[PDB]
C-alpha cells in the first residue's frame, strides 16, 4: 500500500496593475486610536506595474523556526578525586541557562511540542607529571530522574540499578546518544511566564519556578578506574518538533541575570546619531 | 506497507519522496516541516466592527 | 544479512537534521489540547503589527519618552527640515529594535515592501501640511523641499482623520537585500518637509509633536536563518 | 529590422543601427500589486513629468581609455520632477530603459561592452580600510577605470581587469549586457525592471544598480580620420512610484 | 491513509540524425553584439548519428549543491582561568568567516532557506607538570540570544536562566546536538550584497553589515569544576535547505581579506604559457 | 517497550545526510514570498552562458585587456598559425577561470558537447576567411593548414555577420570525462588558420583582432560533487 | 494527499525440471573466439529438480554499493605556534588519498552523482610541563573556496568574513557536522582516468590532474586563544547517493604510489602452490 | 496515517520509498532533493524580438 | 501535504513506511536505495548476429 | 513549543545511514545528462563476464603467461593427471584475482551455480577427447579417472568448436556458503583426465595447451557488504 499526501505550497501576494485616480475614496487615511493596523499596498498610493510574485514563506513558520538543536547545558565530572561528589553530574531540567535558546522560546506566553534529545561527551587527560598508559574505551551512563525518586550519594549507589528510570550507557568513539521524549506537563501547554505565587497567602516562590518540576540528570563514569585521573565533559542538546504556541511578546531587550528570574538593568532603547536630520553621504568622487 | 508519498520543496519560473514509519509512538517521528497556514487577521485587526480601508475610519 | 555498504555522512551530528528516534517513554499519554486564543503559525504574523519608532535618537535622550516624539511647531520654518532617515530596517539604529527589525534580525535575506504611518498629535485647533518623500538609491540624499518632492511622495492634510500612511514599495535589481545591508544593496531615505506650516489660534500650545509607526505589507518575507547579535552571557547560569 | 522608435512622455529616440532590445531577465516593469505591498498609504504616480528620456554629459573614447561606471539611482537627482519626487519622499520605485549612443565611420574600428550590475559592491584601494561615497558617484559625471593597481587612501581600486569588484572581467555577461562593435551597430538598449529584496526602498541611501561601459578592443582609426569620437547615455524611468510624503532632506 | 506522490525524471535531449545540406540556411553564423547566445547543436554543423541519452541533470539543481554541511566558526575557552572572559565563548552569527561555503553563497544576491545547525564539540586537557585524576563527565550549554536580549557577564550571571531564549544542554560521549531553524529576516529574502549606507546622509556603515543583525551565540561548561584546567572547542556547520536563489554572479577570483567587506588585491586573470600557439606533445616513441 | 536492536552507523555525523530535527522556533511565522526576477533552478543554466575566454594568456600580459584578444594582420602570413589550444574545460590555463570552467571545477566528472563562438572585430571594410579546425586524441596536433584540414572543421567567412560558431561534439569512449584530465580522457584540440587573408584599403588600420567566447550545449551534464582548489584561507576572519 | 508508490521486487531465475536427452541440440559445445559468453545453466547439462528461488539481487545494485561513508582526508592544525601557517589547514579537493575508496570508485570510467560530506573533528592538549586550566568550549570554522577566490594568509585574514563563500561554525561536544553537496562539473560526468594532456602540443600535465579543478577547503579555530597549546584533528566524510556509473574497468591489482598518477610497482598474478594438481586432503582419522 | 511513498533514484538502460513528518513545523522536514526543473531561456535569450537561429541575425 | 507511502524490504517463505521531503533541493533528499534493473546482455552478449545457445556456435 | 522526548541513538555518527540534509548550494543548476554507452545497474552484471583463470600458479611462473596455460602432449599419458583444483571462488589463489573473485572479495556470502569454459589452442590437425570432472565434498579428491567419473562430469570432443563448458551446479546443505569458506561451507574440487589422447600426424608440434576461462550463472548472487583486503597503505597521500 502506498498513500499520496498533498502539500499546498503557500506564496505572497501579487501586485496588480493600477493607473491614475481623482475621486473619494482616501485609502491613505486612517485613525490608530482604533487599534487596527491598516492594510493598504503600493498599488493604493502609486501607480504600479503587474508582478507575478513566486516568493515563500516557508522559513518563517513556527516549525522551521525552532526545529533545530541549541546547547542547553554543559557540566564536568572526574573518575578519580577527593570529594567524591566531584565523581558525577547532576543538574535539575530547564532551558533558563544558555540565553540564546531561552530568547528565542520567550517570544511566546505558552508553548506546546516533543522534544528530541542529543548528548555530546569528551574526555580528558588531567595534568600530571608523568604520563604514559595505555587506557580501554570510557564507558558513560546517564541516567533521567523524575521528581520524587531516590537520589545517588555516590558513584557506587544502589539506585543505579535503574531499575524503573531510563538510562542510556555508552562508550567513546560512536556516535552521539539521542532519544525522544513526549510533552510532559500537568497542564496543557507549557509556561514560559507565571505572575504568581506558589503559596495561597500570595507568598512564598515567585515566577517560573512554581511550575516546572520535570526531574534531573544523573551522569557518571561506569569504569570505576584510572589510577591516573581524567576528566569528562557532557553537553545536551534540545530540538522541540510538532510545535504549537500562543500569545506572542515582545522580544527581550536586557540582558538577563540569573535562571530564576526576569531580573534586569534598565538599558538603551538604542544608540544616538548626530541629529534627528543627520545623512550618511555615499556619492563621492 | 504504510508508505506516504509526497511532494519535495522545489522552486519556480522524480520531485516526490517516500517515508515510512518505525515506531509505535507518534513522538518519535520526524518534524512537520511542510505545514503553511496564516492568519494574520488575528494580531493586525482586532476590531468589533469592520474596516473597510477604502472609506473613513472614523464619522 | 543483507549487505550494505556506508556512504561520507555517517556517525555525524548535524544540528539541522530531520530523523526518527526511539522513545524513551514508551506509550506515554499526554494531556488533552485546549484551545486558547492567540494561536501564531508563522513569524510573518508578528511583523505585520505596528510598533513605535523611535526617530528622535540624539544623544540625552536614549531613555526617556522623548526619543519616540518628532517636534514640530507654527511659524516661518519652511528651510528647516522635519526629520530625515536611511532605509535599512535591520542595521540602521532608527529601526533594529522595532517588531519588524527584531524579527529580520534572526534572518538574512528580506524583500518586499514597508508602510509607514503618521500620526498626528497636537491640539484639535491647530491645522498643517506636509510633504513625505522616499528617494531611490543612486544619489545623495535632497537638501531641500525641491529636490525631495522629485521622488516618490504624498502630501498629508491634518484635520479628523489623524493617520497618513507612507508605503515604501519594493523597488530593487535583486529579489533580495541583506540584511546586513551593504553599499551593493541600499535602499534610499525617508524625508519629511514643510508643506504649508503650522497655524494655531490664540490659547493653544505652540509646539506639537509627530509619531511614527513601521509595519511590513503583504509580500514580504525572509529567509537563510542565523543566529542574532543581540543578546549574550559570559557563563552559564545567566 | 535595424530601425527602431521609443517614445516615452514628451521624448521619443530614432536608430538606424540598432541590434535588438534586451529585457533583463524577460521582466517588463510594472507597478507594485496588492499581495506584495507592505505601505498603506496612497501612493502618487506622475507618469509623465518623470517617466522620460533624460540625457547625461557624454565622455571621451580616446585611444587608451579603461571605462566609465554610473550608479542609478543618484545620477537622476537633480534630473527635473524625478529628483524633486526623489527629494520630498521616503520610498520610492522605478525601471529604466537605459540607452547608449556612439558612432564612427566605416574606417574606424574598436568594441564597447555595455553592462547593468545589480547591487554593484565596491572595495577600496587600501585592504584595511572603508570607502567614501565620493569615490563611489559624482552624479552625472562619470568615474573612471584605471590602467594598474591604485593606490592612496580614499580612491577605490578600479584597476579594469578585477572590474573593481573581486573577479574577472570576462564573465561580466552573466547580467544583462550588449556590445556595440563599431563594424556593426552605434547603440545599445537595456530594459530593467525593478529588482530589490523588498518592495520599496529609500532612494538616497541605496544604490540599485551599476552602469558599466568598458572597451574590450580599443579605438583605432588612420591617417587624417576623425579623432573625436564621444560616448553617450540617455535612460528613462518606468512605472515610477513614491510613499511617505514629508519634507525635503538635505545632502 | 498513503498517498502516492510522483517524481519526474528530468534527461538531457537526444542528439537526432543529419545529413548533407546545401542550402540558404546559416544557423552557425550570428552576431554576439545582440546579447543572445546562439542555441546550436552538432547537428547544425556535420553529420550525426541518433543518439537516445539518459543522462540526468540531478546533482547540478541548486537544492543538491547547496544541502551539504560546512563549518562556520570555531572558538574556545576554559574551565579555569584568571581573565573570567576566556571561561565562555560569544559570536556574531554570519556565515562569512570560512571562505569555502562563503563563496559558494556568493554565487546569487539573494537567497532564502531554513537551516539545520549540527555543533561538534571537544575537550582536552592543559598542559601541566602534575597529572592524574578522574573527572566526571563534562556538561555544556549554548544559549542564542536575539538582538535586544541581555548580555552575559561571567559564567554565574543571572542570565544563563534561560526563560526565553532557546538554549542546548549536552554532555561528552553522546551524538552531536542538532536543530533547526527557520527562515528569519525582516525583508522577503536575505541579502549577500548590499551597496548602500546605514544613515540617509550617505554615509556611516557600508555594506553587507547594515542589513544582517541576527543575534550572538554564548557557551559555557555547566560543572564549574576541575582544580586542573582544561581547554574545550566548539565547532559549527550550517546547512540549508527549502532553498531559493536570484541573480546569479561571476564567481569571487580574488582572495578575501576580512568578514565585513569585499575588499580585494589585485589579481591576474590566469597563469601564462610559453606562446598563443603552445602545444603538449605527448604521441611519442 | 518495544524492543529494539540498535545497527552500525548509530550517533555518527555524516556531512550529507538528510535527516527530520525539532525546531528551537516552535510555530514562527515566516515573511511572505516575493516574486524578485532571475530566479536560478539549476546549474546547468549558468555555464550555458557565453563568457569570453583569455586566449592570450602569454608573459607579460595576464593582468591587461590584452589578454582577450586574438592579433590578425593584413599581408601573406599563410604559413603562420593563428591560435591553439587544448580541449580541456576545467584543467587547461585557457578555460579555467570562465563561468563553465569555474562551474566545472566544483564537480569530477563531465559530459557533452562546446560551443565556441569568434566574433571578428576590424574595420567595416576589411575581408578575409579563416579555418577552425578541431581533432580528436591520438595524434601529436597539426603543423600546417594542409594536416588541420583533415578533422572537424568550418570555414568562417567575414561578412556582414560578425560571429561564427565551431560546435565540438562529444567523441569520447566513455560516457564522462575527468575534470582533473588525464591522457586516459584527453580530448583533442583546436587550431586556426589563414585560408585566404585579411584585405583592406587604404586609409584603414592593419592590424585586427578576434575573440572567442565559450558556452555549453543542451546535452551537457556534471556529477560528483567536491570542493574548489580556487579559495583558501590561512586562518579565520578572511 | 498521500501517494502509494510501488516497488518491484527482483528475484533471481528458478530452475526448471528437466530430464534425460539423446538428440543433435548441443547447448554445452561453443566458441569463445566470437566475444561471447555462454548462457548456460546446470539444466541443459544434467538432470535437474524445479526448484522455487527467493534470493534478490539487493545489496549488489550499484547504489547500495557505494552509499556509504567513507573517509578521505585528515589533517592537523594548531592554536599556538612560531609559524603562522601551522594554525590553520588547507588542502585541494579529490577522492585520491585513501585507498579504500579510491580503488572502489575506479572500478568504472565515468560517474555522476550528489554527495553527503560529514567532518569529525578532535582536539588534545599539547604536552607541557606545567597542566591545569580550565578552557572554554572551542569553536571551529571550515570554508570552502571555489577555484579563483580569495586565499587566507592567516588565521587574522580578512578572507574569513564568508560574505558569499559557505562556511561552517560549530562547537565540540555536539553532533558532528553535515551538508550535502550537488553533481558539480563542467562536462556530464565525473572522470577518473583521463589519457590525454593540457596543452595543444601533446606536453604539460598528463592524466588527471587535468580535469578536476574543484576548490579547496580552509578551517582554523575561532576563539584566538589558549596561553597553552592544543591541538586539533579534522577528519572529512563522503557519501556518494542518486548514483550513476559507466564502462566497467578490472579491478586494480598492484599498489597506488602517489595521488597524481597511474603509477606502480611490477607484481604478480597471484600466490604459487606445490603443482598443478596440489589437493590439500581433509578426510583424515 | 499521512504516509507519502514516492519512488527512488535508479539508473537506466522495491523501487519506492515511505515517509512521515513527526513535527509541527514545516522547517523541520527533509530537504527536497527530488525536483528539477529549468528554465534557461531566462539568461541565454533575453531579447525582444525572437531569433530563429536558421535566419540572419541582422537584416 | 506531499506524503509517499511504500513498502519496506521483507523477507520471503503494517509493511510500508511514510517520506516527507523537507528541502528544496533534489540533492537533499536521502538514497534511492530500491531500485533494482539489470541488463547485462550489454556486456555477455555484444554480437551483431543472434547466437541461439542450442545450436552450433560456427558453421 | 511540541512535547518531545529523545531516545537512545541521539546525536550519533553512523556511516550507513539515511537521511536528509541542508543544501550547502541552493538553487544550483547541473549540466544535462548525456547518453554515454555502457551503464551500469548491478554488480552481477560484471561477474557475469568470463575471465581467464590462472590455473598453472606453480613457482617460477608467477608473472608470466605461461600461467594461463595448461599443458598436454601426445603419447601415453593416461595415468597422468591434467589438473584439478577446490571450489573456494574467492579464497582460492586459482579463482581470487579473477572478475568473479574480485566481486566476491567485498561480500562475506555467496550463492549460485559457476560456468567453467575450457578452450583447445592446439593446431587444427590435432584430435582427443578429455574427461571434465566435478566432486562434492565428503571424501578425498580422485586419484584415477575410475574414482573421478563416479561424480558429475562431461566428455570433451575436440574439433571444429572448440569451447567445452563445464557447469558446477549448486549442492549445499545452506542457502549460502562463506566467501572466507571453512571446512563447514566446502564446495568441492575439480579434476581433468585424458579420456583418449591426443593423437597428431607428422610435421605438427607435439604439445599443446587448453585454457580455462570462469563466470557466474543466471542464479547467482552474494550479500553482507566488507572491506576488502588486497588493498591498503601506510600513510596518506598514497
Amino acid at each position: 500500500v502506498v498513500e499520496a499526501v498533498e502539500n499546498a505550497v503557500a506564496r505572497v501576494a501579487d501586485t496588480i496593475s493600477s493607473g491614475p485616480s481623482n475621486s473619494q475614496a482616501v485609502p491613505a487615511l486612517t485613525a490608530v486610536e482604533t487599534g487596527h493596523t491598516s492594510q493598504v499596498t503600493p498599488s493604493d498610493t502609486i501607480q504600479t506595474r503587474h508582478v507575478r510574485n513566486y516568493h515563500s514563506r516557508s522559513e518563517s513558520s513556527i516549525e522551521n523556526f525552532l526545529c533545530r538543536s541549541a546547547c542547553v547545558y554543559m557540566g564536568e565530572y572526574h573518575t578519580t578525586n577527593t570529594d567524591t561528589s566531584k565523581l558525577f553530574a547532576s543538574w535539575t531540567i530547564n532551558a533558563r541557562r544558555m540565553v540564546q535558546m531561552r530568547r528565542k522560546l520567550e517570544l511566546f506566553t505558552y508553548v506546546r511540542f516533543d522534544m528530541e534529545v542529543t548528548f555530546v561527551i569528551t574526555s580528558k587527560q588531567d595534568q600530571g607529571t608523568q604520563l604514559g598508559q595505555d587506557m580501554p574505551p570510557l564507558t558513560h551512563q546517564i541516567m533521567y530522574i523524575p521528581p520524587g525518586g531516590p537520589i545517588p550519594k555516590s558513584v557506587t549507589d544502589y539506585t543505579w540499578q535503574t531499575s524503573t528510570n531510563p538510562s542510556i550507557f555508552w562508550t567513546e568513539g560512536n556516535a552521539p546518544p539521542r532519544m525522544s521524549i513526549p510533552f510532559i506537563s500537568i497542564g496543557n501547554a507549557y509556561s514560559n511566564f507565571y505572575d504568581g505565587w506558589s503559596h495561597f497567602s500570595q507568598n512564598g516562590v515567585y515566577g517560573y519556578n512554581t511550575l516546572n518540576h520535570m526531574g534531573q540528570i544523573y551522569v557518571r563514569h561506569v569504569n570505576g578506574s584510572s589510577p591516573l585521573p581524567m576528566t569528562s565533559t557532557v553537553r545536551m542538546y534540545f530540538k522541540p518538533k510538532h510545535v504549537k504556541v500562543w500569545v506572542p511578546r515582545p522580544p527581550r531587550l536586557c540582558q538577563y541575570k540569573n535562571a530564576s528570574t526576569v531580573n534586569f538593568t534598565p538599558t538603551n532603547i538604542t544608540e544616538k546619531r548626530q541629529s534627528i536630520n543627520y545623512i550618511p553621504e555615499t556619492v563621492k568622487p | 506497507m504504510g508508505a506516504q508519498v509526497s511532494t519535495q520543496k522545489t522552486g519556480a519560473h522524480i520531485i516526490h519522496y517516500t517515508n515510512i514509519n518505525y515506531y509505535k509512538d507518534a513522538a518519535s517521528n520526524s518534524a512537520n516541516r511542510q505545514d503553511f497556514s496564516q492568519d494574520p487577521g488575528k494580531f493586525t485587526e482586532p476590531v468589533k466592527d469592520i474596516m473597510v480601508k477604502s472609506l473613513p475610519a472614523l464619522n | 544479512g543483507l549487505p550494505v555498504m556506508n556512504t561520507p555522512g555517517s556517525n555525524q551530528f548535524l544540528t539541522s537534521d530531520d530523523f526518527q528516534s526511539p522513545s524513551a517513554m514508551p506509550q506515554f499519554d499526554v494531556t488533552p489540547e485546549l484551545n486558547i486564543p492567540g494561536e501564531v503559525q508563522n513569524l510573518m504574523e508578528i511583523a505585520e503589527v505596528d510598533s513605535v519608532v523611535p526617530v528622535n535618537n540624539v544623544e540625552g535622550k536614549l531613555d526617556t519618552m522623548e526619543i519616540y516624539r518628532i517636534p514640530v511647531q507654527s511659524g516661518n520654518h519652511q528651510s528647516s527640515q522635519v526629520f530625515g532617515f536611511q532605509v535599512q530596517p535591520g542595521l540602521d539604529n532608527v529601526f533594529k529594535h522595532t517588531l519588524l527589525g527584531e524579527i529580520l534580525n534572526y534572518y538574512a535575506h528580506w524583500s518586499g515592501s514597508i508602510k509607514l504611518t503618521f500620526v498626528f498629535c497636537g491640539s484639535a485647533m491647530a491645522t498643517g501640511k506636509f510633504l513625505l518623500a522616499y528617494a531611490p538609491p543612486g544619489a545623495n540624499a535632497p537638501k531641500s523641499r525641491k529636490d525631495a518632492m522629485l521622488g516618490t511622495h504624498i502630501i498629508w492634510d491634518v484635520g479628523l482623520q489623524s493617520s497618513c500612511v507612507l508605503c515604501i514599495p519594493w523597488i530593487s535589481q535583486t529579489h533580495y537585500r541583506l540584511v546586513q545591508q551593504d553599499e551593493y544593496t541600499s535602499a534610499g531615505n525617508v524625508t519629511c518637509w514643510y508643506q504649508t506650516g503650522i497655524v494655531v489660534p490664540a490659547g493653544t500650545p505652540t509646539s506639537c509633536s509627530i509619531m511614527c509607526f513601521v509595519s511590513a505589507c503583504n509580500d514580504f518575507s525572509v529567509r537563510l536563518l542565523k543566529d542574532t547579535p543581540f543578546i549574550e552571557q559570559s557563563a552559564l547560569l545567566q | 529590422d535595424r530601425v527602431r522608435s521609443i517614445t516615452l512622455g514628451n521624448s521619443t529616440i530614432t536608430t538606424q543601427e540598432s541590434a535588438n532590445v534586451v529585457v533583463a531577465y524577460g521582466r517588463w516593469p510594472e507597478y507594485l500589486k496588492d499581495n506584495e505591498a507592505t505601505a498603506e498609504d496612497q501612493p502618487t504616480q506622475p507618469d509623465v513629468a518623470t517617466c522620460r528620456f533624460y540625457t547625461l554629459e557624454s565622455v571621451t573614447w580616446e585611444r587608451d581609455s579603461p571605462g566609465w561606471w554610473w550608479k542609478f539611482p543618484d545620477a537622476l537627482k537633480d534630473m527635473g520632477l524625478f529628483g524633486q519626487n526623489m527629494y520630498y519622499h521616503y520610498l520610492g520605485r522605478a525601471g529604466y530603459t537605459i540607452h547608449v549612443q556612439c558612432n564612427a565611420s566605416k574606417f574606424h574600428q574598436g568594441c564597447l561592452m555595455v553592462v547593468c550590475v545589480p547591487e554593484a559592491e565596491m572595495g577600496c584601494s587600501q585592504v584595511d580600510g572603508t570607502v567614501n561615497e565620493h569615490s563611489l558617484s559624482e552624479g552625472e559625471t562619470a568615474k573612471k577605470f584605471a590602467s594598474t593597481s591604485t593606490n592612496g587612501t580614499n580612491t577605490v581600486q578600479s584597476i579594469v581587469t578585477n572590474a573593481g569588484m573581486g573577479v574577472g572581467v570576462g564573465n561580466l555577461t552573466i547580467f544583462p549586457h550588449q556590445w556595440i562593435n563599431l563594424r556593426t551597430n552605434n547603440c545599445a538598449t537595456i530594459v530593467m525592471p525593478y529588482i530589490n529584496n523588498v518592495p520599496m526602498d529609500n532612494m538616497f541611501r541605496h544604490h540599485n544598480f551599476t552602469l558599466m561601459i568598458i572597451p574590450f578592443v580599443p579605438l583605432d582609426y588612420s591617417s587624417d580620420s576623425s579623432t573625436y569620437v564621444p560616448i553617450t547615455v540617455t535612460v528613462a524611468p518606468m512605472c515610477a512610484e513614491y510613499n511617505g510624503l514629508r519634507l525635503a532632506t538635505s545632502l
